[PDB]
């Protein structure tokens, strides 16, 4: 809009920091700002269309992945489940460090 | 230590300006227009 | 070195309580010089063996200045150690002089900071001196082996503690504590001419048990014992295993305390200026 | 400012005029006592006078460039071979590499680790040199640009280590972090099959200031055949005894066989259970012994640039002591 | 070489959104709030309110 | 421009249009 | 950060004879400005356990020159920017450039600064690289738990023998860490073969291998076991191994042997 | 006693130091004291509980 947002300028600082290799100059400077005006003063428009980023393909999540349920009593079948389903999953899990 | 608040912003155009009219006696054959 | 903590908008009805957290150290997971409080949170009570777990992969943080606007803290320890500085004690204890200090979470989840303006809460965890942290992660770490102000456990991670613990513990077999071993009647029977060698051994010991209830040959000769000698192997792999037993469970000593002219001790809730080792 | 250390010695393993400043360099311990501790240490079954005779053929020298000892182990890419063979002005120089290999090779297998006879000095920045006489320079504290070289082409320095042994820590274990200020550790890796064994040398950056569990977790397969065929070459006995289990149940009998002390010589208590804990030929702690690390100091940055190197960012000394990665 | 061709803000377009103004001290009297509250119309609706 | 409690009761730029 | 001692008149050359020992290390109890004689002194002849847990209660700090009128000193925990002091070397071998300098109670003959004229006694710790220092305590235990019922150390190319037991006063200053240091790790033992019993009975090369791997990857015996922590906790703390020093020697000869001063920086 | 000990006063020396908190003065003094009377000059006495 024509008058959108108040805005205020602070005034500079400066912070020196005596290192090894030289010395380092944060530079900072505060400000502020704030909506006046009743109702909005801006809006999106969607125009046009970037490549969407993430194919619409199919990656089948396996639960063996999370973590929280009882495993049955006999091992035999978890172990015949797990080997079945990890079949060249590609979501496959493999215990790295946690 | 329990911080306050501020005197806020007025904009430099305000003309309230009005208690000519209102400060002791109200005379409003010309006074009045300019509010 | 002093970090930067920036703040949200809060409730001046908070800051006048955040204000008087001076002492209290935080937990950064890096070490940039600007940071948000958003990143340095921790959920209510539960769990203290993952807290105190937690408290070794992340390093402390001490603050000093607070400001509606900023945080400046002080990275604790990471290259430094004559950064004198101070720090409230939040511990139940009292702390005398020339005392190592050391963080511990805190119990029963009672004491935290709810802080409403931003729905999050900082658990600042409190200090204690090194022998009673020691005693305190004994009987946790003791109570966490039994199950396959008292808190209850979790049963998700103790499996953890119980791993170190009994790793640290497998380590320790030798073929000269063998030898070490065939000595307990030996050390029984001074347990009784002697009052301080009674002294030593304590009342439920589990060896004093053993002593009387079975009874073992002189141990067989190992392999190759006419050159080395095993029992010095043994003590000295033992100093260098306990040496760093009361740290792979607990926090190890963060820094200790010294003071000129004043009372010894420091009561709770007050600043005590520490140097840092 | 910093402080620094200055130690004359022999121009046989870090020459500092053939590379220039900034790479750590090492304090070699004197090798007597440890041919002497080796009489004592080396397990059993094993020779016990093997590291008399890989000294002995390598023949005070003191000091040993961490480019000249990367280059001896097993990890390390031939283009640093080539650079220390040829580039190196010395008489004799890969014959004395291959020496040092197979002492070290000796040193892991007689059980005293080359950890044990390595300490870790700084980086060296300065040296006059004699014919075969150098006295080296480096830091020991402080952060490492507080020096001044005598170039005049650089008056300061950095810190270089070859880019075929640093190995990151936390990009690999993928703790999803963000890098600040990280740690920087020297870890050496150790393998023990007898005759066919072999040293890892690496330099380790991360935030995490203990170690433990994630090399425990890096170096799994190390660990692993390490604790199986570490054992060898040591008699055990044949099937253990069942009085060898420790009686428990026994414990809390309250109707049990009983001795109360000052009757324990030969007297009518032989109705005692007898038990012989008997432990002979299993994994003692030095054989498990896969690892061990040292903190070096802090550090902002790594770039990769050039023969491949790592130029370090604004490292401050901080030396530890060095520490067992065995279980 | 190659230059650095400054940009000024006050010549761009977008400074027809926002009014800027200096505020020196901005900083220290940051340590409060300002809280000035705007207006709202309102219709004068028949029947008593 | 700040005051107390006391009371009283161009250029030519290239730009697209 | 400097403390002056008041230092009595004592007399003439035993002072001279004080104004030799320019380089030890003595604990004080507080860091302040002012001190006396008195009170930094320790009985010559005692328990190495009590002075070894008296050095961590207290505070260090070098002897630095000595005027006849006062001592002065500096402790090293605290320091500006880590600066440089020299400490004379009191141990039996040597320490190279390039070590970390631990401080252990003299756990062989020891030595008492016997003041006769003040009637005061002086006794002072050793100076060890950590290396040695680990093993020298084990030397010296692993001595007497044979006695309960060879010794050679080697360094810098030469090579001690122990002096034999009670050599000095007696052995009965070190006893009490021979009973705690065997006491708590037969416990140890005892307790880790309660909790698994069979552990002694798998497959020397093979089960007990495998039982020790998957175990590294994916009267009630527990108060005892609390107890146990506790007190390996509590010894593994107080048994020094924690170097206060680092030597950094700078245009001088690379070693520094027993009885003569060093440059050596604060950590 | 009426002039028991001397007591000398020296030049108060500024020394400054710059954080992010700003700027952190310190100031210091030197001084230091002689024992002039001969002999003991103050004496000790508990007078109440």
């Amino acid at each position: 809009e024509k008058a959108s947002e108040s805005y205020f300028m602070g005034q500079m600082q400066v912070a020196r920091t005596e290192s090894g290799g030289g010395l380092h100059l944060q530079l900072t400077q505060p400000r502020a700002n704030v909506d006046l005006g009743v109702g909005f003063t801006a809006a999106y428009a969607a125009a046009a269309l970037r490549a969407p980023v993430t194919d619409m393909g199919n990656l089948p999540q396996n639960l063996f992945a999370t973590r929280g349920a009882p495993p049955m009593l006999d091992a035999d079948a978890d172990d015949y489940l797990r080997r079945t389903v990890n079949a060249g999953n590609r979501l496959a899990p493999v215990p790295v460090f946690g | 230590i329990e911080v306050h608040s501020h005197r806020a912003l007025f904009d430099i155009f305000k003309r309230f300006r009005s208690d000519d009219n209102n400060l002791y006696g109200a005379e409003f054959d010309a006074l009045l227009g300019t509010y | 070195m002093e970090v930067d903590i920036a703040l949200p908008t809060l409730s001046p009805g908070d800051l006048s309580a955040l204000q008087r957290c001076e002492g209290r150290v935080v937990f950064l997971e890096t070490l940039r010089r600007h940071a948000t409080l958003r990143e340095v949170a921790l959920p209510c009570g539960g769990d203290v063996l993952a807290a105190m777990a937690a408290y070794r992969r992340r390093f402390a943080a001490v603050i000093t200045r607070v400001t509606p606007h900023r945080m400046l803290a002080t990275p604790l320890g990471v290259g430094g150690r004559g950064q004198s500085l101070v720090l409230q004690n939040t511990g139940p204890f009292d702390l005398t002089n020339g005392d190592h200090v050391c963080l511990v979470p805190p119990l029963l989840g009672d004491e935290c900071l709810r802080l409403t303006s931003a729905n999050l809460e900082l658990r600042f965890p409190m200090t204690l001196p090194l022998a009673q942290a020691r005693e305190l992660t004994a009987r946790v770490v003791a109570r966490a082996a039994e199950t396959l102000q008292l808190p209850p456990p979790h049963r998700d991670n103790a499996e953890a503690a119980t791993r170190s613990l009994v790793l640290n513990m497998i380590f320790l077999l030798n073929e000269g504590a063998v030898i070490l071993l065939s000595l307990i009647p030996n050390l029984l029977t001074l347990g009784a001419q002697d009052g301080y060698a009674n002294a030593v051994i304590q009342l439920g010991s589990a060896t004093r048990e053993l002593g009387q209830l079975v009874r073992q040959p002189p141990p067989p000769l190992p392999q190759d014992h006419a050159r080395r000698f095993c029992v010095f192997e043994a003590l000295e792999a033992w100093i260098a295993s306990a040496s760093r037993l009361g740290d792979t469970l607990g926090t190890r000593p963060v820094a200790r305390v010294c003071i000129f002219d004043g009372p010894p001790t420091v009561p709770p809730g007050e600043k005590a200026a520490v140097v840092e080792v | 400012r910093a402080r620094l250390i200055r130690q004359v010695t022999l121009a046989d393993f870090c020459e500092p005029q053939a590379e220039r400043p900034g790479l750590v360099v090492l304090a070699l311990r004197h090798p007597a006592d440890l041919a002497g501790a080796a009489y004592a240490a080396t397990p059993p079954g094993k020779n016990h006078r093997d590291l008399e005779e890989a000294w002995l053929a390598l023949d005070r020298a003191s000091v040993v460039s961490l480019n000249f000892l990367v280059a001896a182990a097993e990890n390390a890419d031939d283009a640093l071979r080539a650079h220390v063979t040829t580039n190196y002005r010395d008489r004799r120089t890969a014959a004395r590499l291959e020496r040092f290999a197979t002492v070290l090779r000796a040193m892991i297998r007689s059980h005293v680790f080359p950890h044990r006879a390595l300490h870790v000095l700084g980086g060296l920045l300065g040296h006059v040199t004699q014919d075969r006489l150098a006295s080296v320079t480096c830091v020991a504290r402080g952060d490492q640009e507080a020096a001044r070289t005598n170039d005049m082409a650089a008056r300061r320095s950095q810190v270089h280590v070859p880019a075929c042994a640093l190995m990151d820590v936390d990009r690999e274990l993928r703790l999803g972090g963000d890098d600040g200020l990280r740690f920087a550790y020297l870890v050496f890796v150790y393998t023990q099959r007898h005759r066919r064994e072999a040293l890892r040398v690496h330099v380790a950056v991360s935030r995490l200031p203990e170690l433990g569990d994630a090399l425990s977790f890096l170096l799994a397969g190390t660990r692993v055949d390490n604790a199986i065929h570490g054992t060898d070459e040591a008699d055990a006995p044949a099937a253990p005894a069942a009085a060898a289990a420790f009686p428990a149940y026994l414990f809390n009998d309250p109707r049990s066989a009983r001795c109360p002390t000052g009757r324990l010589n030969t007297p009518a208590a032989e109705a005692l259970p007898v038990w012989a804990p008997d432990m002979r030929g299993r994994a003692t702690r030095n054989s498990c012994m896969y690892a061990a690390y040292v903190r070096l100091g802090t550090v902002e940055r790594v770039v990769r640039r050039a023969l491949p190197l790592a130029h370090m960012e604004r490292f401050t000394w901080d030396v530890g002591a060095w520490e067992e990665c065995f279980f | 070489c190659s230059t650095l061709s400054l940009v000024r803000f006050l010549e761009l377009g977008l400074s027809v959104a926002c009014v800027c103004t200096k505020f020196p001290e901005l900083s220290y009297v940051a340590e409060g709030t300002i809280q000035f509250e705007v207006q709202q119309p309102m219709i004068a609706r028949d029947g008593p309110h | 421009v700040i005051a107390n409690t006391n009371l009283v009761t161009s250029a030519r730029v290239r730009a697209d249009l």
